[PDB]
């Protein structure tokens, strides 16, 4: 949260759509890391089709600018909520309050020229506490076209490449979810009729958290799919 | 040239204490205080969680049905842990908890030479009647700050950055001492603030040992 | 914008000092005097220079 | 593969081999100057404050 | 109002406090400003430009 | 072992002929098996050529006369 | 865990005498500043040595006065006396005499020898006399002390340069071991007044600091 604000953070947070705002007031019956259940009070229930309402939070997913949007709950179990209040903060929000950064303990002074023109001199406690370490989910696609001489296969065997580089892949050529893949490894093993497998770009680490396979109709399947 | 001596230790709180060095020659107070502060903040040994292996979690960007936090937040909480293992340099802890209620640090089935200094440190919240977690917490010694992307295998291990630094705030103070007939004798009061996993006298002694070892070069 | 400010703060005098009327025997002794905290950087002394 | 000795060879090809640092709007001829490189760990080209 | 809120705690009303150098361990010979400014982090990351 | 070349420019005063002379000398020292006349200090060929210029025992005339006496010796070496 | 990179004096290459420049590497990250600052603060303000404290000139009883036949003023004489580097044995404080008459410069070799008391730079001039009838004689007072004692703290008062050092200024720069990224490379530049060697003064200060840190060392 910003220590010094303007009071407009409430409106920006609530009226943006990134946070799950309650529709009818009630009591949190069951709060989960990916789901919130609200037991609405009897005065707010309709006669027909009353029941309760379920809020499915949006977990780690890719934004347009390859950032991370991830709603997380802010209410506790059995906590009475009212209509039109924040139930789970989205990306860069704190209790329904737009929080784009961190409150850094600054000091205005020249320091040995390491802040010469407009530079900043950041203490190592800032990087130790991971106050500014952000997530960047990015998608990498490996399309399989059918050019001349035949179509292309997604087998896990790659010529002129040993098994050390093929250790991460499964039997179907697709990397396991959760691999600690670094720059230069193999994600999808794609072979071109005589190798054009999808490789992680240079100098970028990562952790695979989603694999989605879209197969055109006519091809039965691959076992991973 | 009189020599300093540890004459007083004020354990004013459970974490932060106040050692006293006395006597010091005029000018030596600031020198010793600053050298000890730099060494204590930089090079003190400690223990922190390195790897966590939750049973049903493959990567630190997922969630487990039953807990109130993403696995990333649980890893951050475990990164903010304190422990004072005595003989071993690498110990694998464990944690099994079921039912509704916060999962504090007291739920870790600690061995003999594992002393969790803050049992009430909340790790995660369980919001289900029958939903159990099983994390294989790994703790090892070290020094300084070693991040995950710089150290040195299965897809069940979650690497956690470690901060092997028991100290959190060191503030010294130089003032006139109580000597019978003399002046220009300083009294150093090093007010340190650790997380409880180190003894202040041990920390001062180790800092002095490191400084003397460094000056052994000449 | 930063070396200029440094050399302007260093090479400037105010009418008072930690030690003002003292007379110095060289720039090296002036640096030794300042770094020891015995005289402010803005004193008004008479140093012997070559 | 970035073995353990390629860094020890890079320090020999770069010892006295100047590089040209050029900013985007090269208004006058001082916008392109040559510096002797010094290898550093990081990803930012350090530049002397005077220039 | 800012100065009164500062005086509500135990902070100086002038805003500036005394800072000691981290390496030499000696006081900066001028009170400097110390406070909590809200820093952002724009996504002009160096690794996306190298 | 080299920062600025102002003295070497003083030795051969064009600041453009110096570049060509040093290039010829450094190419002789790099491709050809010719040896430096000053003790090299793990430096590149260009720095050694500039330093030999600043030591005074090299210029365009000296390079030409050395190459020409080597050429006449080579011609006589055919026998 | 307790293994630390032990520095070694790679080179103690020295400029002309009493100007040695010590450089040791590789220090642990941040220890270069600690060692340099501690050594500088010890050498600058706490070092055993002997220096001229007060001088009673025979004919001068006021600091702002001039003696006939002396081309200099009293302040320049006091500056010269302060720069008079001397070495004294177990005797804590003694007094030298500076009788001199005639035209010619008055160097430090024209002082009373007093036996054990030795002048390290006898060529150091003090006064120039322009008249044959002009004579100068004083009883300088040399005392053994620790550090720098200005005359403003305390029959003429001379600032006491007890410390044998003259200018100490460390400089820590980055240096790489074969695999680690960032270490320190302490580069100490030291000048003395000739009464002691620079490399000797460095180890003297190191010993002084080490003996302070022995009551609470783990051994």
């Amino acid at each position: 949260k910003p220590l010094v604000g303007t009071g407009m953070e409430r409106a920006v947070a609530v009226d943006s759509g990134v946070t799950a705002v309650a529709k009818r007031g009630g009591v949190v019956q069951y709060v989960d890391a990916s789901r919130i259940v609200i037991k609405v009070n009897e005065d707010e229930m309709y006669p027909g089709e009353a029941g309760i309402d379920i809020y499915n939070l949006t977990k780690y997913t890719r934004s347009n600018q390859n950032t991370c949007i991830n709603q997380m709950p802010c209410v506790s179990l059995g906590e009475p909520v009212e209509r039109g209040d924040v139930l789970a903060d989205g990306p860069s929000t704190d209790l329904g309050e737009l929080a784009l950064g961190q409150n850094m303990r600054v000091a205005f002074m020249p320091w040995n020229g390491y802040n010469f023109e407009d530079s900043i001199l950041v203490s190592e406690r800032v990087v130790q506490e991971d106050r500014f370490t952000t997530i960047h989910i990015q998608e990498l696609a490996c399309v399989s076209r059918d050019t001349k001489l035949g179509p292309e296969e997604i087998t896990a065997d790659i010529p002129n490449v040993g098994e050390a580089a093929l250790s991460k892949l499964d039997e179907s050529g697709i990397v396991y979810i959760g691999a600690e893949v670094t720059g230069g490894d193999i994600l999808v093993g794609k072979v071109t009729p005589k190798d054009s497998s999808l490789r992680v770009p240079n100098g970028v680490s990562g952790t695979v958290i989603d694999v989605q396979v879209f197969t055109r109709d006519g091809v039965e399947k691959d076992k991973r799919a | 040239f009189l020599k300093p001596r540890l004459v007083d230790i004020e354990q004013v709180s459970s974490t932060h204490a106040k050692v006293t060095l006395e006597p010091l020659e005029r000018g030596f107070g600031h020198t010793l205080g600053n050298a000890l502060r730099r060494i204590l903040l930089s090079s003190m040994p400690g223990c922190a969680v390195t790897e966590v292996e939750i049973d049903g979690v493959l990567h630190e960007y997922s969630t487990k049905e039953g807990v109130q936090e993403d696995i990333l937040e649980i890893l951050l909480n475990l990164k903010g842990l304190a422990v004072r293992v005595q003989g071993k340099d690498e110990v694998i802890l464990t944690l099994n908890k079921s039912g509704i209620g916060p999962v504090t640090a007291a739920d870790i089935t600690h061995d003999g030479d594992v002393e969790i200094v803050k049992p009430q440190h909340v790790i995660c919240h369980l919001t289900d009647e029958n939903a159990s977690i099983s994390m294989r917490i790994k703790v090892q010694r070290g020094r300084g700050y070693v991040p995950a992307s710089t150290r040195i295998r299965p897809i069940g291990r979650l690497l956690v950055d470690a901060c092997y630094s028991p100290v959190e705030r060191i503030a010294y103070n130089v003032e006139a001492a109580r000597v019978e007939q003399r002046t220009d004798l300083d009294k150093l009061v090093i007010e340190m603030e650790t997380n409880g996993t180190i003894d202040p006298e041990e920390a001062i002694r180790r800092a002095a040992t490191i400084l003397a070892e460094q000056l052994e070069a000449f | 914008q930063d070396v200029v400010l440094g050399l302007y703060y260093m090479t400037r005098d105010c009418v008072n000092a930690k030690g003002e009327g003292m007379v110095l025997t060289g720039p090296k002794e002036a640096e030794r005097l300042y770094r020891s905290g015995l005289a402010s950087l803005h004193a008004r002394v008479k140093v012997r220079i070559t | 593969r970035e073995e353990a000795v390629v860094w020890d060879i890079l320090d020999e090809v770069i010892r006295e081999h100047p590089v040209l640092l050029n900013r985007a709007p090269t208004l006058h001829r001082l916008g392109i100057q040559a510096f002797e490189p010094v290898l550093i760990e990081g990803k930012a080209i350090q530049l002397h404050p005077l220039v | 109002e800012i100065k009164e809120l500062l005086k509500l705690g135990d902070l100086p009303t002038s805003g500036q406090i005394r800072l000691y150098d981290g390496r030499t361990g000696e006081q900066f010979e001028r009170p400097v400003t110390v406070g909590y400014m809200y820093m952002l982090k724009l996504n002009h990351l160096v690794d996306d430009k190298m | 072992a080299r920062v600025t070349v102002q003295d070497a420019v003083e030795k051969i005063g064009n600041r453009f002929d110096l570049v060509l002379v040093a290039a010829r000398r450094a190419r002789q020292m790099q491709v050809g098996g010719k040896d430096p006349l000053v003790p090299e200090e793990n430096d590149k060929t260009t720095v050694i050529a500039l330093r030999e210029i600043e030591e005074g025992l090299i210029n365009n005339q000296i390079l030409d006369v050395r190459e020409r006496q080597e050429q006449q010796e080579q011609e006589a070496a055919e026998l």
